């Protein structure tokens, strides 16, 4: 069966880097037409898309955060990493890793999500 | 006697195509299918010795607009499937109209009279959908549209072509009548579910 | 971006009942809308994609309709397992945008 | 010697029409004008004894698509002026295409081959503009559009028709060459300032 | 030369009828394609169209005021009358009478306008 | 109705200078836009109609342009007699709608 599982720091103070990790099984991201995507639910708010990374080493970012997001890969490990630079307390959210395919362009599996709380 | 009537009556297989095209606001396609249905039906009526008295115009006219209408019906079915935005939509319509007219008028029984439109329209559709698949990073027309419209529509299309241009060597009366039904069904299936530029 | 507008922010309904959620896009999304069911402490499930296609294994009460800029999603013969938050996704562009969500409640 | 070259060279009077139609995003009209320019030019080249060796297709084809292209050029000029919304825009285009094709193929030298399109398109324009004048409670196309486009465009149109179908009895070489220039200018003037459905 | 001239009460208390009059010269409203129209500038605000009356005895009203406006004619007098029912202090405005034609559908002559002030 | 949106509510300019007023319609008005000059204690004058056509007798500095939903009006070699309020009229429908106006001032 397909799985994704997120990992993170849980707590950081503002004005540093949030280094989120996603580990997956039942697929490989180097499989043709395969994609992994990041979504967050901010504290008491609706879902917000962050980043895409693809089989052909292509990437996209949300224009609202394109300046501070960075997404990277490790197929050897079956892993993807999202770096969010210059943390604000607005980044208080649950962060999800979700798998997209070639035949349906929307994501079809999500991870359980990792809660990240950021304040002094 | 089947010889006269069956190819003449099977020409009315395009009347469901005219009806369905009209219902989905594809009025320009419905004109081409109705024009075709008329000239195909009267070409068969005018050829059948027992009702050849019926035809009010000469064989040369009915024969030409049977062939022209058929080839243009194939073009506007595939250009409706290509689903172009303006100003390309009307440009691609006019391209088929003018090139099918000159080709058919040069030789209505020559090579390229149906394979020219089908081959050119296939190449146009293939280039558009492959560009859109690189944009989408995924299968562009939904797997529903492939399995419900394109797959079945091209199966009835390929069946119609091999009925007319291979199996018609064995028999005319029944095989040509099945070609009308297969081509009418191909036009119905290849046509989208509503004209997005009119509704 | 494209803005997705789920009309009921929350909705209360009886068990065995019927529910409809409506969504308006600020620009046409060419039927590339998908509907997700989300529950506290779990990852969202894909119910429906390309407006109407149910994901395999999804109970057949879930339906979706619309084409252009206005879509809708419905639950029929509502079970207590349907008490969840429902999100629409615009995925016409790779600039993905979700709706505000619809929190379903019992009555 | 003027007899051969002048009607052949005056056929290039439609090249400004193709250029101006392309510049204003009227691509479907620009196709019909270019197609016409080609078949009108090669019909005159193929008729002129001193360069009749040039033509690669038979007189019957060049003669037909000279006449068909001319009558369709008149139709798409007036349907561009009528300025219809979809799904009528493509329906009215297809109506002219199919009815001019059957009529010209029946008799390319008969009555109604040019007056059919011009008369029918005039009746369609008159009905649309009178409905719009009742809606506006005022002169619908602005007095600027009447004095700059419609008045001059129909003056060059009427001049072209009476050059070809009255004055051509007296002389061919110069009168027919002036008909090309008057009809090209008529198409330029009757065409709106930009295609509102493409820009 | 064309003229229009407005007349009115100047002052009324609310919840009664404002009976505006327009008198004109240099044209007749029974001339083919001829029209007269009412516009008001409310106190410290941009122009607002009220009503049309035409040669063919046709009429239009602004949907915001269509319930309380009524426009009528007298070609014998070269006059048009506008009745505005159930006055509010929001009707504090200068009221103009303007002549429209068949060849240009916009108004080409205005009157000087009559100031109407309405309060207790 | 159709909403007409004159961009400068007021504009200050030098005598002998050049001024441009811009207007956006909420829906296309098919070039049926007219521009009026209004002065305290006088009836408005029609300057320009059908986007660009100057009314006869109107000093030729006044110009107007646009087609679709966006129009503009300009004054060149500005005189002290041009110090006035300028209104655009939508007259595509007999449901007439004016812009908010543009009050021109000296500098
Ligand atoms: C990629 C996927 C799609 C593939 C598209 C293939 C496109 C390439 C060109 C198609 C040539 C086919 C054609 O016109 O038949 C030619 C014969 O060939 C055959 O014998 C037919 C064999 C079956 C056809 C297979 C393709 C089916 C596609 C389905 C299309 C259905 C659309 C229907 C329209 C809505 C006849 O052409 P012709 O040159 O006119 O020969 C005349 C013969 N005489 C008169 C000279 C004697
Ligand atoms: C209302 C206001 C507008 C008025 C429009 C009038 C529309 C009614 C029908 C037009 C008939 C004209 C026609 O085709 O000529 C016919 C002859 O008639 C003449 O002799 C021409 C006389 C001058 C034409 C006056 C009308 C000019 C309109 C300007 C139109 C310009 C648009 C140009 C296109 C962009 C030729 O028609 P035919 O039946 O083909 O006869 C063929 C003759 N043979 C071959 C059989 C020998
Ligand atoms: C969009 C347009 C191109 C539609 C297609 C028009 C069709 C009917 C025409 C245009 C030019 C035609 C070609 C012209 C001449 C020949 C020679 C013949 O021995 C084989 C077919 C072939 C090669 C034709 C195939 C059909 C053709 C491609
Ligand atoms: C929109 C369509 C109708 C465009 C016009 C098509 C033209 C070319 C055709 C369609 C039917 C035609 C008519 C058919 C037959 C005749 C008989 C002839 O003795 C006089 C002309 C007349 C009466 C034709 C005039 C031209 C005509 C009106
Ligand atoms: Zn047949
Ligand atoms: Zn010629």
């Amino acid at each position: 069966q397909v799985t994704l599982k997120e990992s993170g720091p849980g707590i950081l103070q503002p004005s540093q880097t949030l280094s989120l990790t996603c580990s997956f099984s039942g697929f490989s991201l180097s499989t043709s037409g395969m994609g992994v995507s990041w979504i967050r639910k901010p504290s008491g708010k609706g879902l917000e898309w962050l980043a895409h990374i693809f089989w052909d080493d292509d990437k996209r970012y949300n224009p609202s955060l394109k300046s501070r997001l960075t997404i990277s890969k490790d197929t050897s490990s079956n892993q993807v990493f999202l770096m969010i630079t210059s943390i604000d307390t607005a980044d208080t959210a649950t962060y999800y890793c979700a798998r997209r395919t070639w035949l349906l362009h929307a994501m079809d599996y999500w991870g359980q999500g990792t809660s990240v709380t950021v304040s002094s | 006697v089947a010889k006269l009537l069956l190819p003449t009556l099977s020409s009315l297989a395009f009347l469901p195509t005219v009806s369905i095209a009209t219902k989905r606001r594809f009025y320009m396609e419905a004109m081409v299918y109705l024009f075709t249905m008329f000239f195909v039906a009267f070409s068969h009526a005018c050829d059948g010795p027992g009702l050849s008295v019926l035809c009010f115009m000469r064989r040369d006219i009915l024969e030409y607009f049977s062939i022209y209408g058929t080839a243009l019906s194939m073009w506007v079915s595939l250009m409706a499937l290509a689903d172009f935005d303006e100003p390309q939509r009307s440009t691609f319509t006019m391209l088929g109209v003018l090139t099918i007219a000159v080709r058919t008028f040069h030789d209505r029984w020559g090579y390229g009279v149906y394979s020219g439109p089908i081959g050119t329209a296939t190449l146009i559709i293939a280039v558009k959908w492959l560009k859109k698949m690189k944009e989408k990073k995924g299968l562009y027309p939904d797997k529903s549209i492939y399995t419900q419209q394109i797959g079945p529509g091209l199966c009835f299309g390929a069946l119609a072509l091999m009925l007319r241009f291979f199996f018609e060597e064995w028999d005319y009366t029944y095989v040509h009548s099945f070609y009308h039904c297969a081509l009418a069904m191909s036009f119905v299936l290849l046509l989208p579910k509503v004209n997005k530029k009119a509704g | 971006d494209i803005q997705m507008t789920q009309s009921p922010s929350s909705l209360s309904a009886s068990l065995g009942g019927k529910v409809t959620i409506t969504c308006k896009a600020s620009q046409d999304i060419n039927e590339y809308i998908a509907w997700y069911q989300h529950k506290p402490g779990k990852g969202p499930r894909l119910l429906i994609h390309y407006t109407s296609t149910l994901q395999p294994g999804i109970p057949s009460r879930f339906s979706g309709s619309g084409s252009g800029r206005d879509y809708s999603f419905s639950i029929s013969n509502l079970e207590p397992e349907d008490i969840a938050t429902y999100y629409c996704l615009q995925y016409d562009n790779l600039l993905w945008t979700f709706g505000g969500g619809t929190k379903l409640e019992i009555k």
